[PDB]
């Protein structure tokens, strides 16, 4: 009995919106199957023979029934389903690893940028060029309005 | 390159304090006033400075301008400093807001990391369902086989016992309806039992 | 003792059934047939005197990976 305990809201967080129905069906399946497994014990109570040895006056019917039962090996079904989901898991892990590395790169870059902004020049000592380089939103569009004051008059 | 705080310490808006301290060790508090009055009396007397309507004018203008500064000076001063401090506060708020924006971006990316880390519950749920379904099918098979074998066994023992019942009841009814057809000896026994009344 | 002579003689006559498969029953078959009929077609319909055979079904399954 190899089961993996699970959160469920953590499951709910990681369902891309294209397949919420499939996943919800899977959750329902999980719970109904758990109940079904609880709905019956592990192994059947094997029939004793004495109660039928001393009661079934039929010749060799009880005997050969018991024996062919002993001579019966119920086919334990093999999955062939798990290995492929394992491979799918593998690929997903790879994609998540590359995505997360890219995100860590973006993260350290944001960090460097924030640190630049953190090491600012005291504003009173700051030439307009340093304000410009600190915020491109403080840069006159000398291209689109080439004459003074290079911006909408009313905007002043 | 910052601005030095203050100006030059001019006096009357016409003479800087450098001149007064310049003369201080030589004639001190009586130097400049005397030099000024002497020079002005000179320029008056020797027809150096002509007195005409221009005096009327320039005195009116000096008067207007002295009243002007002395009245509306503080207002323009504090308006200037208003403009400066306001621009400064606005720049500080732009800075803080940008810092906070990028910090939010960082924390959101970290959240992305946490979730895509959490991802694997999907695959372990799939695994769980697989194994559970398999063992369910197996146990169902075992109970199927035990059920069918028990069913055949019961069936046989049941028909056996039912035949036992039917034959037994038929036998007892046979013997009752058969003994009937079969001596005053019983009558003598009746008189004996009655004699046993007491 | 009437019923005691009855008991002994009738018991010795009843144990005398080695020759009688239903000991001079001569009837009650008309209902015995349908009785065991009911009992059978209530327990089942197949040959309930031979060993049980077994088919085994297998589960349904799906595409599970991201589509």
């Amino acid at each position: 009995l190899a089961l993996k305990t699970i959160d469920w809201v953590a499951f709910a967080e990681i369902i891309p919106q294209n397949q919420k129905a499939i996943a919800s069906s899977l959750k329902s399946w999980n719970e109904t199957l758990t109940s079904r497994l609880a709905a019956l014990p592990e192994n059947p109570p094997a029939i004793d023979w004495a109660y039928y040895k001393a009661n079934v006056a039929k010749a060799g019917l009880v005997d050969d029934f018991e024996k062919k039962f002993n001579a019966l090996k119920v086919p334990v079904p093999e999955d062939k389903y798990t290995a492929q989901v394992d491979a799918e898991e593998k690929e997903d892990v790879k994609s998540c690893a590359e995505w997360v590395s890219l995100s860590k790169a973006r993260i350290v870059e944001y960090e460097k940028e924030m640190e630049k902004m953190k090491n600012l020049i005291p504003f009173d000592q700051m030439t307009i060029e340093d304000l410009n380089e600190a915020f491109p939103e403080t840069k006159l569009d000398k291209k689109k309005y080439p004459y003074w004051p290079h911006q909408p008059i009313e905007n002043l | 390159p910052p601005l030095p705080e203050y100006g030059g310490k001019v006096r009357y808006g016409l003479i800087p304090e450098e001149f007064f301290q310049f003369l201080y060790p030589k004639t001190g508090v009586t130097g400049p006033y005397v030099l000024g009055t002497g020079l002005i009396l000179y320029a008056l007397s020797k027809e150096i400075y002509v007195i005409s309507a221009e005096t009327f004018t320039a005195l009116s203008v000096l008067g207007v301008m002295v009243y002007g500064i002395k009245k509306y000076g503080p207002f323009v001063a504090d308006f200037a400093d208003k403009l400066n401090e306001q621009k400064l506060a606005q720049l500080e708020e732009a800075k803080q807001a940008s810092i906070q924006h990028i910090q939010n971006a960082i924390d959101t990316e970290k959240s992305q990391q946490a979730l895509v880390q959490k991802r694997h519950y999907l695959f372990d749920v799939q695994r769980n369902n697989i194994a559970m379904a398999l063992e369910v099918t197996y146990r169902e098979r075992l109970y199927r086989v035990y059920k069918e074998v028990k069913n055949r066994l019961d069936y046989h023992i049941s028909v056996q016992n039912m035949m036992r019942r039917k034959e037994q009841e038929h036998m007892i009814n046979w013997v009752e309806k058969h003994v009937v057809q079969s001596t005053i000896a019983k009558c003598i026994a009746d008189l004996k039992l009655l004699a046993k009344k007491a | 003792q009437k019923l005691f002579v009855d008991k002994i003689r009738e018991y010795k006559s009843k144990r005398q059934t080695s020759g009688g498969p239903v000991d001079a029953s001569s009837e009650y078959q008309q209902e015995l047939e349908r009785e065991l009929f009911k009992l059978k077609q209530m327990f089942g319909n197949a040959d309930m005197n031979t060993f049980p055979t077994f088919k085994f079904e297998d589960p349904k399954f799906e595409v599970i990976e991201k589509p």
